[PDB]
């Protein structure tokens, strides 16, 4: 069923899973006509299909032309991905394809099990977690790809870079989504926090910077001080 | 007019003879039901007075056979039996007949209730949704799931209702997975109605055949299969215009003589708020959406 807190290892288990995140397929400027009227422009997006044992994401970027002469776009956007996700299991071999696909939004649900007909031992499942892969936007390297995207793409990054030679695959999890959590409450001082230091920097394979097992440490705790002191600053506290 | 009798009444029972029903007392004078309306299909159904578990019953049409109820002591039910002998059959129902010993089909002149709920219910219909071939009449009761309810157990005792899925691959055609899933006119329309049922005479007879056993047995399956024919439609943006006006007629009579107290347990909310104010033909369907909102304001 749903994916929570109390299941929570079964994300590092050896049954291959993807999660699917759909929040950043379909994305718009809201801008004023010269009427004075409202009108949307869409720009380049992506599909996050993340395995999270092995940090595999598959980055399907989703270019403008797509929703092209189409109604209902925030609609379409659920059936396009559940579209590509299908199509990337299917070009999957066999023994690669998952057992599992986690949705992070439930409007997900309906959508790609009706794709994955096809696949009935293929379980579709929601999650209760809150999962910040919606910040994946704010990875610099991400961002660029999608959009210098003149055509429909998929990119392929290891989300871990390297991190699972010396952590395993569920701390290597908690550090990813403690970053995109950063990210996502204060963008500006979170890549403050990554880059601060020139000393340190991000392999031209890599997506973070090459911090040391100590400097992980120091990073991860200026990133929870500024969940904490963002949460503050909201609430008052 | 048509005579189902009875040899005896052992035990204390209420018999519904179609949307009628009556008490009888146990060893009571009772000898059957006269004055059957002859052209329509009818039930005749039973629930014991002193084990209200399990409603059972039987479909029949007297154009078909000689039928008669008996009570069986060893499996304690009244039963549907067929009378060979003609002869015999007509003389004990003169002599039951003579001696006031019957019920009179209880129908009004201006009434055509019956009718207008049994308008495409056919005998030999029934019987392939219900098998049991050796027997003209169709047992059915509050108990007996249908063939979708088993794939989710004895196949013999079941309902075979046509098994209406909507994330099927019947129901979803490769490639059109969004439009079949949002519209389902294909699968209405080319697979149900071309492919299975052949003309929407046969679809309504099954959606009216599982709406009755649905009121008359609290039979669950059945009322999920009423329910899942009429979303097929509602949510289908491409129906024939006779249908639709046809499905009007259908469901107002049948909202109409549906037990004001039953109707917590025989109406889903969901489908009925989205067939009547969110589907393809949320305004289609003027007659049923009056009724309900005149006699069910609560449901919606
Ligand atoms: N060595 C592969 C990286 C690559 O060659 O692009 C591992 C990999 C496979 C599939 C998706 C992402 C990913 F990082
Ligand atoms: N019980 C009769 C013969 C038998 O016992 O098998 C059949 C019958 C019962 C009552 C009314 C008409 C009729 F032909």
């Amino acid at each position: 069923g749903a994916m929570n807190s109390s299941n929570y290892a079964e994300l590092f288990n050896n049954d291959i899973k993807l999660f699917v995140d759909d929040t950043n397929v379909y994305r718009v400027t809201v801008h004023k006509t010269f009427e004075g009227n409202v009108a949307t422009k869409a720009i380049n997006g992506c599909i996050f299909t993340l395995n999270p044992k092995t940090g595999h994401l598959f980055l399907k970027i989703i270019h403008t032309s797509v929703w092209a002469g189409q109604k209902r776009l925030s609609q379409l956007a659920k059936w396009k991905t559940a579209e590509e996700v299908s199509a990337l299991v299917r070009s999957l071999p066999k023994e690669e394809q998952p057992k599992q696909i986690i949705v992070t939004r439930k409007a997900m649900l309906d959508p790609l099990e009706v794709h994955m007909l096809d696949f009935p031992n293929i379980a579709i499942r929601p999650t209760e977690l809150r999962l910040p892969f919606s910040a994946a936007m704010s990875i610099d390297k991400l961002s660029d790809v999608v959009m210098k995207a003149t055509e429909p793409q998929m990119v392929l990054f290891n989300i871990y870079d390297d991190w699972l030679d010396r952590i395993s695959s569920y701390t290597a999890f908690s550090r990813l989504t403690l970053l995109l959590r950063a990210l996502k409450t204060n963008e500006e001082s979170a890549k403050m926090i990554l880059l601060s230091d020139p000393t340190i920097t991000i392999k031209s394979y890599h997506l973070w910077p090459s911090f040391t097992d100590e400097q992980w440490i120091t990073i991860e705790s200026q990133m929870r001080d500024l969940i904490l002191t963002e949460y503050g600053r909201k609430y008052n506290v | 007019m048509n005579t189902v009798p009875f040899t005896s009444a052992p035990i204390e029972v209420t018999i519904g003879i179609d949307q009628y029903s009556f008490n009888v007392k146990e060893n009571q004078p009772f000898h059957g039901i006269k004055d059957i309306p002859i052209g329509h299909v009818h039930v005749i159904h039973f629930q014991h007075a002193d084990n209200s578990s399990m409603r059972y019953g039987y479909w029949f049409d007297c154009r078909m056979g000689n039928f008669y109820i008996q009570y069986d002591p060893k499996d304690g039910l009244y039963k549907m039996m067929e009378e060979r002998d003609g002869a015999k059959f007509e003389n004990i129902v003169h002599n039951f007949k003579e001696r006031q010993m019957m019920v009179s089909y209880p129908k009004i002149d201006e009434d055509d209730t019956w009718y207008n709920l049994t308008e495409f219910v056919q005998m030999d219909k029934i019987r392939k949704i219900v098998r049991k071939d050796e027997n003209q009449f169709s047992y059915v009761d509050s108990s007996m799931t249908t063939v979708q309810e088993n794939e989710l157990s004895d196949p013999a005792h079941s309902l075979n209702y046509t098994v209406i899925n909507f994330k099927s691959r019947e129901a979803i055609r490769p490639g059109h997975e969004m439009e079949d899933f949002l519209d389902k006119s294909y699968y209405l329309n080319t697979v149900m109605l071309q492919g299975i049922f052949k003309n929407s005479s046969n679809y309504f007879g099954e959606l009216q055949f599982a709406f009755l056993n649905a009121m008359f047995f609290g039979n669950y399956g059945s009322s999920l299969q009423w329910h899942a024919m009429i979303e097929l439609i509602c949510s289908s943006a491409t129906v024939p215009k006779h249908m639709l006006d046809k499905l009007d007629e259908i469901l107002y009579y049948q909202i109409k003589t549906l037990p004001e107290q039953y109707s917590d347990i025989l109406l889903n909310e969901r489908v009925w708020n989205i067939c009547l104010y969110s589907s393809f033909q949320k305004n289609s369907l003027h007659n049923t959406e009056k009724i309900m909102e005149n006699k069910y304001p609560e449901l919606l």
